[PDB]
């Protein structure tokens, strides 16, 4: 089950 | 046996083009089981392993949604990083980006991984600490100093030694007849002359199931790396993997060469010799 | 049927901690990322904290990092924040809600649980009964008080005879004194000639003094 | 970028036996960029029905692919793998070699 | 801070639309697809109305509906009614949290004026034997929420007034000041003057 929080770069 | 669980996303700019390419699959051990791609004409995470079918609309939904996340922050990271690397509108770029975790033989936490590559090269990853970075040039250390101010760290930690691996234990309950099988090598050896001063024999393991295994090859029951050769280990297209070594030898010298496998499936490694 | 019932919001000092629970009942609660919202009085909504369905992976607004810790557990049906480091700013009415799609936006929702982040003392109210007047009896028609005087924090609860009265009850929304201290009043409105059959009790409640009074008002 | 040539296996999923249908399979890895164009090829004619698995990669950032087509091997019908690529100047030819 | 920016306030008369900005930043609204609208009425919970940009809730008619262009989403109110009157709030995903905007209050312009029921009280004989003294007026079922209340020629404690349950209006005045000052006067009176006109009570004796 994937990450749900992805902080761009 | 230890176990992992891994997601891949690949991100490739099409100046030009026609939107970014955006691929994902996520992997348990060697066994690949979702995929996702944005050329494609579902929009949807997909199936790519029976066991995972089970899975209800809620996963799916759920799943899709955070892919398309994930596709997202990728579209707004590859003109991000064409600004940090002071790089024209016009080329394409390729953004990579992994994580997972690995958990030991009790299936408990072991170590988590979250690193992210640009053009063939490490950008930032997270240390095994799960509690600090490291920039690999002088870009990243932006994004660094930008991830260390935002907690992200303790976000990607939360979700590594937490969620990530219980949803692999799910999977490795779940899709056991495959995920926690072990099929042990099927091996043999051959011999080709390579003319008359020289002969080249080659040790098999084929069919096997997890892909890690290790072939060596003795000669009087000392290691033998000279004039030796092995292959990575190769998908066989069903499921299960394959492995050759190989060692060039002298004319009447075969019977000083042994081939040891050693593989989960094998409770004492093999040793095989060549049987003419 | 769906339900969220938050509590364990009261008064704490400044660096202080108190842990929120919001217990779910009526929908599978174990399938739903739960968030924690809060809202100042008068003030917009600030989302706080989130959790994954399964617990585990979590997030934070910035302006809680390393001091909150949002928690679950499925077995029991219960959210919990944990806020430590408290600062006057986190004053404010705390909404537990739910999604069951990520990024969906919180569709259930409780009905919030106050915190008072101050360094200012708990004082308990004085209650008062305000006598329905000869005068203020016309015809068939009569209004009677309490009144609370002179709390903090906020609430205080106002009943007559254990909630069995449900209409001709007013109980108004607390003034905020120059004091720091609040006060509020509840008035009902009765037929001037049951002014002897039917009893009117003010029963008042303010649990964070642990004050419970009864007081009878009669015409004087 | 930080470029890398394509390794090339070509193999089949089963011992070959002949005249019995199996699977010939270019395994293609340790690249970089992920473009990359995979050919299996019968007496040196591309091979039209061809599948391959999902972009993947390995620790080192490269990528691979498998690409598939089921085939009734012979004695005398020769395959091979041809694989094209950036780093490559010509595209490259690897011939199946099921004896070895 | 990262905060969303909406317009303060909005209004229009009833069968009129409104239209609410949200404006974030490629980390939030222009950069998914997940922007939500909440609707929020006094003393209530907030209501989930728009989710992923432009899908209605259940219950929600089309005359609201969501949108966006760039870092802008927007909320439109068409046939405006006054049960519109709430508290809006946007709300967008932005990859490592949740953000709400600042909210727009909706204000539906033409409704009828309601006039102020009054209740007046002395201070109880219980609080003068306390040494102590409370006027108390009550002042309920208004609207608009504007009233000034007027008691005396200090001590002088009121609320502002909030929404009843019956969508009136409610507001408390409570004036203190010592019993030797109560003793005394011939009379005390209570304002209190909407829309123009004034209501008393009141009271007297001791």
């Amino acid at each position: 089950s994937l990450l749900m929080w992805i902080t761009q770069v | 046996g230890s176990h992992s669980m891994r997601y891949f996303f690949t991100s490739v700019s099409r100046p030009g083009r026609g939107e970014p390419r955006f691929i994902a699959v996520g992997y348990v051990d060697d066994t690949q089981f979702v995929r996702f791609d944005s050329d494609a004409a579902s929009q949807r995470m997909e199936p790519r392993a029976p066991w995972i079918e089970q899975e209800g609309p809620e996963y799916w939904d759920g799943e899709t949604r955070k892919v398309k996340a994930h596709s997202q922050t990728h579209r707004v990271d590859l003109g991000t990083l064409r600004g940090y690397y002071n790089q024209s509108e016009a080329g394409s770029h390729t953004v990579q980006r992994m994580y997972g975790c690995d958990v030991g033989s009790d299936w408990r936490f072991l170590r988590g991984y979250h690193q992210y590559a640009y053009d063939g090269k490490d950008y930032i990853a997270l240390k095994e600490d799960l509690r600090s970075w490291t920039a690999a040039d002088m870009a990243a250390q932006t994004t660094k100093h930008k991830w260390e101010a935002a907690h992200v760290a303790e976000q990607l930690r939360a979700y590594l030694e937490g969620t990530c691996v219980e949803w692999l234990r799910r999977y490795l309950e779940n899709g056991k007849e495959t995920l926690q099988r072990t099929d042990a090598p099927k091996t043999h050896m051959t011999h080709h002359a390579v003319s008359d001063h020289e002969a080249t024999l080659r040790c098999w393991a084929l069919s096997f199931y997890p892909a890690e295994i290790t072939l060596t090859w003795q000669r009087d029951g000392e290691d033998q790396t000279q004039d030796t050769e092995l292959v990575e280990t190769r998908p066989a297209g069903d499921g299960t993997f394959q492995k050759w070594a190989a060692v060039v030898v002298p004319s009447g010298q075969e019977q000083r060469y042994t081939c040891h496998v050693q593989h989960e499936g094998l409770p004492k490694p093999l040793t095989l010799r060549w049987e003419p | 049927e769906v339900q969220l019932l938050e509590s364990g919001g009261g008064l704490v000092q400044p660096g202080g901690s108190l842990r929120l629970s919001c217990a779910a009942s009526g929908f599978t609660f174990s399938t739903y990322q739960m968030s924690w919202v809060r809202q100042a009085p008068g003030k917009g909504l600030e989302w706080v904290s989130g959790i994954v369905s399964s617990g585990g992976s979590t997030a934070y607004a910035d302006s809680v990092k390393g001091r909150f810790t949002i928690s679950r557990d499925n077995s029991k049906n219960t959210l919990y924040l944990q806020m430590n480091s408290l600062r006057a700013e986190d004053t404010a009415v705390y909404y537990c809600a739910g999604e069951l799609l990520p990024y969906y936006g919180m569709d259930v929702w409780g009905q919030g649980t106050t915190v008072t982040v101050s360094s200012a003392s708990t004082k308990g109210p004085s209650v008062f009964p305000l006598a329905p007047s000869s005068k203020s009896t016309s015809g068939g028609t009569a209004a009677l008080g309490c009144l609370v005087k002179d709390y903090f924090p906020e609430p205080v609860t106002v009943s007559w005879n254990s909630g069995a009265l449900t209409s001709g009850v007013h109980t108004f929304p607390a003034v905020l004194q120059s004091s720091g201290l609040y006060s509020l009043s509840s008035v009902v409105t009765v037929p001037s000639s049951s002014l002897g059959t039917q009893t009117y009790i003010c029963n008042v409640n303010h649990k964070p003094s642990n004050t419970k009074v009864d007081k009878k008002v009669e015409p004087k | 970028m930080i470029q890398r040539t394509p390794k090339i296996q070509v193999y089949s999923r089963h011992p070959a036996e002949n005249g019995k249908s199996n699977f010939l399979n270019c395994y293609v890895s340790g690249f970089h960029p992920s473009d990359i164009e995979v050919d299996l090829l019968k007496n040196g004619e591309r091979i039209e029905k061809v599948e391959h698995s999902d972009l993947s990669f390995s620790k080192d950032w490269s990528f691979y692919l498998l690409y598939y087509t089921e085939f009734t091997p012979t004695e005398k019908d020769e395959y091979a793998c041809r694989v094209n690529h950036v780093t490559l100047s010509q595209p490259k030819i690897v011939k199946w070699d099921r004896d070895m | 801070q990262s905060e969303l920016t909406q317009p303060r306030s909005v209004s229009g008369s009833p069968g009129q639309s409104v239209t609410i900005s949200c404006t974030g930043t490629s980390r939030d609204v222009g950069g998914y697809n997940y922007v939500s609208w909440y609707q929020q009425h006094p003393g209530k919970a907030p209501k989930l109305i728009i989710h992923d940009v432009i899908e209605r809730s259940s219950g929600v008619p089309d005359r609201f509906s969501g949108s966006k262009s760039g870092n802008t989403a927007s909320l439109t109110i068409s046939g405006l009614q006054a049960e519109d009157e709430a508290d809006y709030y946007c709300w967008s995903f932005a990859g490592s949290y949740y953000v709400f905007g600042t909210g727009t209050d909706v204000t539906v312009l033409g409704q009828p004026k309601a006039n102020p029921t009054v209740t007046l009280f002395p201070p109880s004989s219980e609080e003068l034997q306390a040494n102590k003294a409370t006027l108390v007026c009550l002042i309920s079922d208004f609207y608009p929420g504007a009233v000034t209340v007027a008691w005396k020629a200090a001590g002088v404690e009121t609320t502002k007034p909030s929404k009843q349950s019956n969508n009136k209006y409610a507001a408390s005045s409570y004036l203190s000041l010592t019993p030797e000052q109560w003793k005394s006067h011939r009379s005390y009176s209570c304002q209190v003057t909407h829309e123009g006109n004034t209501v008393e009570k009141t009271v007297a004796p001791t």
